[PDB]
């Protein structure tokens, strides 16, 4: 669904680094590498956190029984 | 144990034993019964003679 | 169906599809096996006891 | 038969516990 | 370099569901031999 | 064929001795294997 | 507790009661394995509670597990531990394993605890290092020459068994004599411990221990060992990888 | 004021006649003071032999094992193996305090 | 000291020792009659 | 013989690196059962402050409400303890939940739609549409509300993202933050990994000089092998940078020429804040976690 | 405040008995029961 | 929590499996350390539990449909009837409050029917106890007369990962979960990390599931460089191994060429005697929870001819000792556990 | 086929249901 709150490994906040994350691959057009180490995730639990993360929220959240169309 | 079997807590508050209350055991079973079916090492029921 | 290839390097597709045959079919023999020691020791046990 | 293609510029990622990639 | 993952590609795809040709032609192309063998009930040549 | 060998013992007018381990199941006694091959008898002092 | 189908009377033994705190399953140790035919791949067992006297002395006098160390089918042992504590021992009898004083004490009070009955002496007894000079130094066959000394009883004298090992001597180098189990007067001089062992494996460490001491202490040796394995596993892991 | 005695055991079932050798029971405890504390018991010249054991993980139960030599009991071997830890804490918080300082 | 215990439920424990090692050979062949069918006969 | 005024003689700190959130110290001359036991304290004992008790009034979001609850909770609240008293389990919750004992943060977001040219931002196209940690409002209550003035209740991260919404959907809580502790609940530790790593060593039995020390050097992360010359021996000039990558001993030419070992009195020891206490006063703690266990086990009657 | 919410227009629209169930705005026989202020307590683990 | 796997076949992208995530990339350490786990069985991290690490819920629906041609049962409370507390659960239109907490026993909709003159309630009966996540009304097959009759009422089910549950890697190595092993009893690597999973190494020589070790490796290197590996068959030779080809990956990061890592004791606290082989592996959750058939008994009902205790789990049902347990009380020569 | 033998409580001994039922398929 959404981006996890602290990795599940150590315990390192993750949450907060995800938009930041697609941010540095857009404008900035870094590699998946190099944009998770200016985050500030250098083990490789904490790198894979982001990386790995799929954020089907934004596939579920265009079904809305709330509004028209 | 190897001649041992971990029991649930679950299963030791509802699985009881008729121990007959005598002089060596009367301070055993008066906790048991203070402790109640609830808390372990309990007891549910009482059988008057 | 002489497989030169270990797990390790890894096996030849030709060697894959062979190796799948020969490990498949155990388990249809576990499949096919109407052979029980439930009835053969129960006549035993009656007579037994 | 082609080899599978290695990474380019691959750089050392993991260092000591209060070590930084200062060295380069 | 690398087999990668598509990562800004996926995210952008899952806010904007295609408007044109359909994503992964496979995944229909799994359920052909079911569709196609309906479709010919009523469609295609001697009615 | 529980109601068939029922039938042969009645004919038989057949006496269970409940000597068996099933017949003594079926009665509620005590199976004479292992610690039912003997009995136990207490030792009393007075007269 | 019972295993169904209970195609062998080893499928229904007695087992004595030991409440663990926040549990929702049946914990058994992996020495009752073999007599259920049981595998933790999400199997189910019966538990029966029996209500009197006469049917408690039976369920620990005759049906109890102690008693089903051999199976009737052959006389062979159906109980001995199963996998890390194999591959434990190997490395904790090995030459190269040595222990300090404070390592060497831990590792006994880790597996024998007097307050819970596992002593014969009411003290735990201590073997003199192997290494004197220049450190104090305890090998790894000195632990199970502990655990005997304070298991087996004090008024009986020790085990002797000359017995061989699944690893053959090449493996441990030149001129070793590794492969020959030898026990003199209940002390482990040569050869390491396999699944040959302390397994259920016939005419093992284990099994002449049951023929000279009893049934009893068998089991005591086999839950000391189980939990000397599964503490040394814990100080001292095992892994398998690539480089293997 | 009411001290606990549910904390401390001494099982009796294995302490010896008199006095040296002992083993107690603590609860809600396990490997970080266990260790710790059968370490500094350990330097005692007087413990002959020291070990801790947990039973079971489930059951919050911490068991140590001190047996001395002569003229000192298990009870005073513990006692002085817990006024050592308290001090060798201070010792650390000392130094790290001093360290900070230095910086 | 190694004598069978008179009660002793030896019938039991002879079919239960025929029974439960003839279910290691429910496996095929790898002339005769074999495993279980020959057991049966 | 070991005495404990012996042991403050030879017993060392160093700091490495001592940042805000993060500090690397070592512990030098200390055995491994106290300084896996600090360890063990930082990360399990040392009490903190998260969100225990989640309140729900309405949820039209996508997330469940059990996930949502739960992700308040994993968030670390930029909240120091000592200022709040330990709850008590026994009496009913009336007299529970205190101003002493427990801090309230509120969460009410109503998604809405707003008019821009059309791929389009959600933040654009959507008005309040990703609900973040800054979204939990601090609400003062009782007794103490002036306590609480000069420090603000604030996520130690506020950018966290907690929901995302769309228009008609809503999302309204009071949660309630206590004081626990790590062993209970992976939320309660407030670190964010407190570890430590035993210092390498690297003895070297032979000269090894000359193109062989240059083949060495590279085998080490570059700042470890420092060569003086092409003779004068190939040195270690700085261990503690080593990676234990053991990349040394898979070459022929110096699988016995070297060995590879660790200093067992000396620990490297990284301890990263979650955001509520610094690095020092969770390591401090938990030497007071310690000394006060032995300490109540000192002052405790032996029973039986 | 009594809410249904239709499944098609997605409507907020409540009838009381003796109605038609289907919703006024769209011809639609499918009906969501809406979420009403109500406190439901959570443990944050 | 859906993860994409780092180490994977370019066909999963052909097929677009990543808008169905089937499981997570978790730090699988090969040790056999804690003692509870031995070829069936594998440890999970408490703390990755405790984070969220493989939560999964489970979605339930029932229809209340009222057919068993004059309407009788119609949905709501009915007048001067009503007993205590119902209120709680279920709203003046009879159906429940969408979020409403339910266990068994508790109404999950209330109706009135005039044959009985009477307010009765359809109650909720299950073990699992769960919250109301949809309620939907239908009031179909009619064309002017129209009431409605049938709802369609949905349970969320939470289901956090138990003891027994099963979990598995991409290479058929399944486990039951023995323990939720704590994060300081747990192995610490030099690096800070404590594995979410623990897989025994005897688990690997009967299998010989060598794919899951070069996963580990090449799961390892993609997580550090930040690249997804092909993992598609065919694509290594006997001449140009995957394990040299993620081993220099690894090497080139900083990390050990073999895949291993120095790890220390979370006991003891002591370095292990040797480095354990750590990675990146793609688990999967199996849906099955097996203590499903969990029950006790002491002195429940007993069926009027037998006097025998009544066959049913939920019902304080007895457990069956059959001929076999029969046949091995007699082999014991142990008559009064048979009696 | 294995999940549910799982939780089954066995009234006897497996069952002749086979081979064994055509051999039992001849008279004295
Ligand atoms: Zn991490
Ligand atoms: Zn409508």
């Amino acid at each position: 669904m959404i981006v996890p709150v602290r990795c599940f490994s150590c315990g390192k906040v993750v949450g907060d680094k995800w938009e930041s994350y697609l941010n540095l691959l857009q404008e900035d057009e870094l590699d998946e590498g190099t944009a998770l180490s200016r985050l500030g995730l250098k083990r490789y639990c904490c790198r894979r956190m982001i990386l790995t993360h799929v954020d089907l929220i934004e596939k579920f959240l265009r079904y809305n029984p709330l509004e028209k169309r | 144990e190897t001649n041992e079997i971990g029991v649930p807590p679950v299963f030791a508050v509802k699985l009881t034993y008729p121990e007959p209350v005598t002089a060596y055991n009367i301070a055993e079973l008066r906790q048991a019964v203070i402790n109640g079916p609830d808390k372990w090492p309990g007891a549910t029921q009482i059988q008057n003679e | 169906g002489y497989v030169k290839g270990r797990f390790y390097s890894g096996i030849k597709p030709q060697e894959y599809y062979f190796h799948c045959m020969a490990g498949r079919e155990g388990l249809i023999d576990t499949a096919v096996k109407t052979s029980r020691s439930g009835y053969l020791q129960r006549c035993l046990t009656k007579q037994l006891e | 038969r082609k080899d599978v293609p290695k990474v380019e510029g691959l750089k050392l990622e993991h260092f000591a516990t209060g070590y930084d990639a200062e060295d380069f | 370099r690398t087999a990668d993952f598509r990562t800004l590609e996926r995210e952008s795809r899952f806010i904007n569901p295609p408007k044109d040709k359909s994503a992964f032609p496979l995944l229909q192309e799994a359920v052909q031999p079911h569709i196609g063998s309906f479709n010919a009930l009523t469609e295609g040549p001697d009615g | 064929t529980t109601c068939q060998f029922l039938t042969k013992a009645v004919l038989d007018n057949e006496r269970e001795q409940l000597d068996s381990p099933s017949a003594r199941i079926v009665v509620g006694k005590l199976n004479n294997v292992g610690t039912g091959s003997f009995d136990v008898l207490a030792k009393v002092p007075n007269a | 507790m019972n295993r169904q189908p209970t195609l062998h009377k080893a499928s229904m033994m007695g087992h004595k009661v030991r409440v663990l705190p926040n549990e929702k399953t049946l914990r058994l140790h992996y020495a009752n394995t073999g007599a259920y035919n049981a595998d933790f791949d999400g199997d189910e067992m019966n538990m029966h509670f029996p209500q009197n006297e006469n049917a408690r002395a039976e369920a620990l006098n005759l049906a109890n597990t102690d008693s089903q160390y051999l199976t009737p089918t052959s006389g062979s042992p159906v109980r001995g531990l199963i996998q890390d504590h194999i591959s434990a021992g190997v490395w904790l009898t090995s030459k190269d394993s040595f222990f300090t004083r404070e390592q060497y004490q831990q590792y006994i009070y880790g597996c024998i605890r007097p307050e819970d009955g596992h002593t014969t002496r009411s003290k735990i007894v201590t073997l003199p290092p192997t290494i004197f000079k220049p450190y104090p130094l305890w090998t790894g066959k000195q632990i199970i020459t502990t655990v005997l000394l304070n298991v087996t009883p004090p008024d009986m004298p020790g085990i002797n068994l000359i017995s061989k090992n699944k690893i053959k001597n090449e493996y441990w180098g030149k001129g070793s004599l590794e492969n020959e189990v030898l026990f003199k007067d209940g002390a482990l001089l040569c050869g390491i411990l396999d699944k040959s062992q302390y397994g259920a494996s016939k005419y093992g460490i284990v099994h002449s221990l049951h023929e000279v001491y009893g049934p009893e202490v068998a089991a005591k040796v086999l839950s000391v060992l189980g939990r000397l394995f599964t503490n040394y596993i814990t100080a001292t892991a095992f892994t398998c990888g690539m480089d293997d | 004021e009411e001290p606990d005695r549910e904390k401390i055991k001494l099982l009796t079932q294995a302490t010896s006649e008199d006095g040296t050798s002992a083993s107690f029971q603590i609860v809600e405890e396990d490997h970080t003071l266990g260790n710790a504390l059968r370490y500094v018991i350990m330097k005692n010249p007087d413990v002959e032999f020291c070990g801790y054991s947990i039973p079971h993980p489930s059951e919050n139960l911490l068991n140590i094992r001190i047996q001395t030599y002569g003229e000192t009991t298990a009870v005073d071997a513990l006692q002085k193996g817990l006024k050592d830890l308290m001090d060798l804490c201070d010792v650390v918080e000392s130094k790290f305090t001093e360290k900070i300082k230095s910086m | 000291r190694s004598l069978i215990n008179p009660g002793e439920a030896v019938g039991i424990i002879a079919s239960q020792s025929v029974g439960e090692p003839s279910t290691q050979m429910t496996l095929n062949t790898f002339n005769v009659t074999l495993g279980i069918p020959r057991l049966r006969e | 013989e070991w005495n404990v005024e012996k042991f403050k003689k030879d017993f060392e700190v160093n700091i490495s690196s001592l940042d805000a959130r993060e500090a690397n110290f070592d512990l030098i001359n200390i055995d491994t059962s106290i300084a896996n036991a600090f360890r063990r304290i930082m990360i399990s004992e040392v009490p903190s402050v998260a969100a225990e008790y989640v309140y729900f009034f309405n949820n039209t979001s996508v997330i469940q409400d059990e996930v949502l609850a739960h992700r308040i909770g994993l968030v670390p609240l930029k909240v120091d303890p000592d200022m709040l008293t330990w709850v008590d389990s026994n009496l009913p919750d009336d007299e529970k939940f205190t101003d002493e004992n427990t801090i309230v943060l509120s969460l009410n977001v109503k998604c809405t739609r707003n008019p821009d040219a059309p791929s389009t931002d959600p933040k654009e196209l959507y008005n309040n549409a990703h609900v973040y940690a800054r979204d939990l409002k601090f609400e003062p209550q009782g007794r103490q509300s002036t306590t609480f003035a000069d420090c603000p209740v604030v996520p130690a991260d506020p950018d966290i993202l907690l929901a995302k919404l769309r228009p008609g959907q809503e999302i309204s809580l009071k949660a309630h933050c206590i004081l626990g502790i790590g062993g209970d609940h992976a939320k309660f530790s407030p670190v964010s990994t407190a570890s430590y790593r035993l210092l390498p060593q690297i003895n070297i039995l032979q000269p090894i000089k000359g193109e062989s020390a240059r083949r060495f050097q590279k085998c080490f992360p570059p700042g470890v092998i420092g060569i003086d010359e092409g003779s004068d021996e190939a040195y270690v000039k700085d261990a503690r940078k080593d990676t234990v990558s053991r990349e040394v001993l898979r070459y022929e030419e110096f699988a016995d020429k070297v060995k590879l070992g660790r200093v067992r009195n000396h620990f490297i020891f990284n301890v990263e804040s979650a955001g509520a206490m610094t690095p020092e006063e969770i390591f401090f703690k938990s030497v007071r976690i310690l000394k006060n266990k032995a300490e109540y086990l000192k002052n405790c009657p032996i029973t039986q | 405040t009594l809410k249904y919410i239709c499944a098609e227009c997605s409507s907020k629209l409540s009838l009381s008995r003796t109605d038609a169930v289907r919703c006024k705005d769209c011809g639609h026989r499918i009906l969501l029961k809406a979420r009403t202020k109500r406190l439901v307590q959570f443990e944050a683990r | 929590t859906g993860q994409t796997p780092i180490v994977k076949a370019n066909l999963y992208d052909d097929y677009g499996m990543d808008n169905f995530p089937n499981g997570f990339n978790a730090v699988v350490a090969v040790i056999s350390y804690t003692g509870y786990d031995m070829d069936d069985a594998m440890i999970i991290n408490k703390s990755a539990d405790e984070r969220g690490f493989g939560y999964g819920t489970m979605y339930k629906t029932e229809k209340v449909d009222l057919a068993l041609d004059p309407i009788t049962q119609h949905f709501g409370f009915g007048n001067d009837e009503w007993p205590k507390e119902w209120l709680e659960k279920l709203d003046e239109d009879g159906l429940p409050y969408i979020g409403t907490y339910v266990e068994e026993g508790d109404p999950i909709c209330a109706y009135f029917d005039d044959t009985l003159n009477k307010t009765k309630i359809k109650t909720y009966h299950s073990s699992e106890p769960a919250y109301i996540e949809e309620v939907n009304l239908i009031g179909d097959e009619s064309n002017k007369f129209q009431e409605l009759q049938t709802v369609s009422i949905k349970y969320r089910i939470r289901r956090t990962p138990q003891i027994g549950d099963k979990f598995s890697s991409r290479h058929g190595q399944k486990g039951v979960c023995s323990r939720k092993w704590p994060t300081i009893d747990m192995p610490f690597s030099e690096t800070g990390i404590q594995p979410d999973i623990i897989i025994n190494p005897h688990a690997f020589p009967s299998r010989m599931t060598i794919g899951m070790f070069v996963e580990s490796l090449a799961g390892k290197a993609g997580a550090l460089h930040g690249i997804a590996q092909d993992s598609t068959p065919w694509i290594f030779n006997e001449d140009d191994t995957p394990a040299d080809y993620f081993g220099e990956q690894l090497a080139k990061a900083g990390y050990n060429y073999h895949g291993n890592e120095p790890m220390y004791s979370g006991a003891t606290g002591e370095e292990l005697r040797a480095d354990i082989y750590v990675g990146v592996v793609y688990y999967q959750r199996l849906r099955h929870m097996v203590n499903d058939k969990f029950q006790v008994r002491s002195t429940g009902p007993v069926n009027s001819l037998t006097m025998q205790p009544v066959k049913g789990r939920k019902r304080h049902g007895g457990i069956r000792v059959g001929e076999m347990e029969r046949d091995a009380l007699i082999g014991h020569g142990t008559s009064f556990l048979l009696q | 086929e294995q999940s549910h033998k799982k939780t089954k409580q066995a009234v006897s001994y497996d069952e002749p249901d086979e081979d064994e039922i055509e051999t039992m398929r001849e008279a004295e």
